[PDB]
């Protein structure tokens, strides 16, 4: 369940 | 931006930074499994000893995407290790069941991040992932599915003798 | 024909011809066993490396068939290898009972052999199937009735328990 | 509840559990130091090993925590390791000043830790507090301390040939 | 159907069956090839040495594709592995011709082996036939390839001198 | 045409010859650095010593494009070694800046040459590519934005101190 | 003009830099004999590995004498370095003709570098010559001599056997 | 920051 | 020859 | 099975 | 400069 | 025929 959060995160939310 | 960037999209660096989460998550969860067989109403040495070391092996693939960041000119931005989702495991086949499931969703999210660079015609991300994370998902998944067919067969999770004699025999 | 050909029959000559088939079909039997073990809702890697060290040694079996026949002025004669007639195994006392049964056709098909070296008074043939046949073959249908006694009296192959510590113990 | 629990309080072991995200978080920010000194604009190899070295100890300190919580029959709860405050640290005289500011917060959290033992009369934890952890923090902080001083006495951050040197006398 | 299966098609899995009997084929070939030149008549050691290497290589290339079949969750097929195509070969030079040939078409089905496991999306699959087969099977050819043109430089096949000569100093 | 030749383009054979050029040029160009640092007037000798092993380095990696043209059944085609652009360098930072800005020039060459292995379907030189030179080019562009980093911090070029202790520590 | 000149003519100087380029050029001609006989229609190993240590030892002679030009004070001057005259060699005679007409006229070149020397009133120059490139290209010629005058009585490149057995016994 | 919102947690939400 | 028999065989009849 | 049928066959079919 | 020279040649000129 | 062409070179080509 917490995998698929953070794996459907966008990827703006990964860039600084 | 930076001097050493050459052929690096932000889409390939933001899935990184995602990865990255992705195995500092899963040593997470298998710092809690290590330390739920350590416990005294289940006591079972090297199955603790066992996801101790799996724990310590996904924080060196966190460890080695970062240090992959840092080379292809990216910037490494860090988030919140979520909590595991079980805080108590029901046995030791529950345990390998359970982190079987873990390795295909690890394998997966490495899968789509091949196939983002192949999109991005980034040759050097690609060999990457194929060469220190692709063959060991493999290698993982496979040892797991050998672990839980040898559970179920003696009688587990039922039979507490089958858990004792599969963490003296084969984890042992 | 042969200039080093002396006392040896067309006969000999081809049910020489005739054995390295069938070391090299038992090698092949004893390949689709060891890798029937290697399967992930199987994974018994000690029946797995067991039956591995079987193929290798029917392989040089036919090897030394091959190699006799040179000596002897004779010529060899391929054909195909056909195919294990069970692509699936039972169990691993299902496996012993066919690698039992497997190796008494093959002795069954040496002492034919051998009356048929006497009958064309071949002495140099008869006891190079004494010397390196004869023997070896009933010490692998005596090793391999342990195997198959001790399996059905730990309680197998209803019981994954049995196959697992036999396979711990006993191939291990 | 546990069988080999005496002399346990419930808040001593609620706040063991505190005190174990403490030590993981703390590990999180020495991971997120590391890498920023193995970034190419920085570029301070003995900076980014030896915040790589502080990175493990948490961890370690984290792992004895979750160890003892197991042995005095407390249960561990985890929950979300928390990212780090800063994703930029201004130089090695400024990560150190961060460091030095950590440490000091993580031995305040000990202390009250060990007030807490010592109302509940609980002397084994105690006497775990005091050999583990009060013991290493001085000397931690004593040493980051002394790296402070003498980067702001060659003239850090200004002087980039400050941070080199000490990058390579002092830190290698 | 099997638990470890993860990103691994139908299609992929039946060519690996049919790359097995090829390389079960190809070491037949070989076999066939070593004691040809053990023969009286013939008589070349280090040719019968050389192909008897050969014959022992294409069997662990037959046993690596049966050992990753397992690991992806595939089921390993078997069919019958046929003769060679020659029961007789004219000269050394005659049978590095024919091995030469033989070589070729093993790096043909690679090439579309791996035409394949792209077209279907499968990474694990490219960088296994990359690593383990492509890279020797044109070292094998180029091998064979000086073999070749160093023979009939000498006056191989009709100079059985040059074939003699060839046998010490070359292939031994 | 080649005997060996199989799945290999005309474009493929032409691009290693312009690639194998590159790599000539690139070793000329580090040995004009190398004796430029040996100067009286420069004086700096573990920057000779760095782009003395940069010019053997260079050397070899235009001997195995030499080497896979063979194996691949091309021809080489030479042509001449260009000399390089510049006689004299300012310092030992606008030697660490020319030395980046070539590295990063070979490697958007190489980029190409995988783009262009993967348009005409050969999957062995494409690998080729990944594992040789892919893989070292960016430890190459990373290591030397680490030196050019590091030099500007000190006050390179303008301290001629900073020069003197990267020769020493670093370099040395 | 530099510190350390002393007794150091502008002619000596250029005549320094004229012999590095046919130092260059002879280690790129030796190269390219070196690659040709690693051809898979010529095949030669001991051929190649001769003329491959030739292109190594001119790449020293021409670093020794840009080592040489930084002692007495001169400066390097590079230009472009030509293709080797022939991109294809008759055979391995020819080869070794072809390479005795090289190093007879790089002895050509040393000997008007030394009469330039000896009228300059350079004792120094002159002494490094006879010690470092004199004696050493009349040991080269006459190792030539005698290869080329052991190939054409073998009834070489007529004969390729005797290529084959000159690249066994004296090459290897 | 974060270290003392941690630190400042009540012990009710430490406990299983 | 029996290279090429083995090699043309459809997919079909490696499944099991 | 498979093991008789080569056992079976006449000697005419092993000789070359 | 020289670097691009050689680079944006065509491939004709590098076939023997 | 390339090495007479470097080693008839005049001295002025070959001097910074
Ligand atoms: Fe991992
Ligand atoms: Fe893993
Ligand atoms: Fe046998
Ligand atoms: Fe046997
Ligand atoms: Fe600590
Ligand atoms: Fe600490
Ligand atoms: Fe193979
Ligand atoms: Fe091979
Ligand atoms: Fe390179
Ligand atoms: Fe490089
Ligand atoms: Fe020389
Ligand atoms: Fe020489």
């Amino acid at each position: 369940d917490s995998f698929q959060v953070i794996k459907n995160s966008p990827l703006s939310e990964w860039l600084i | 931006t930076s001097q050493v960037r050459q052929n690096y999209h932000q889409d390939s660096e933001a899935a990184i930074n995602r990865q990255i989460n992705l195995e500092l998550y899963a040593s997470y969860v298998y710092l809690s499994m290590s330390y739920y067989f350590d416990r005294d109403d289940v006591a079972l040495k090297n199955f603790a000893k066992y996801f101790l070391h799996q724990s310590h092996e996904e924080r060196e693939h966190a460890e080695k995407l970062m240090k992959l960041q840092n080379q292809r000119g990216g910037r490494i931005f860090l988030q919140d290790i979520k909590k595991p989702d079980c805080d108590d495991w029901e046995s030791g086949l529950n345990a390998m069941e359970c982190a079987l499931h873990l390795e295909k969703n690890v394998n997966q999210s490495l899968l789509e991040l091949h196939k983002l660079a192949t999109d991005k015609n980034d040759p050097h991300l690609c060999d990457f992932i194929e060469t220190h994370y692709l063959n060991e998902q493999v290698k993982a998944i496979k040892e797991l599915g050998d672990h839980v067919t040898n559970l179920r067969k003696m009688g587990a999770p039922e039979s507490g003798l089958a858990e004792y004699l599969f963490d003296k025999h084969t984890l042992g």
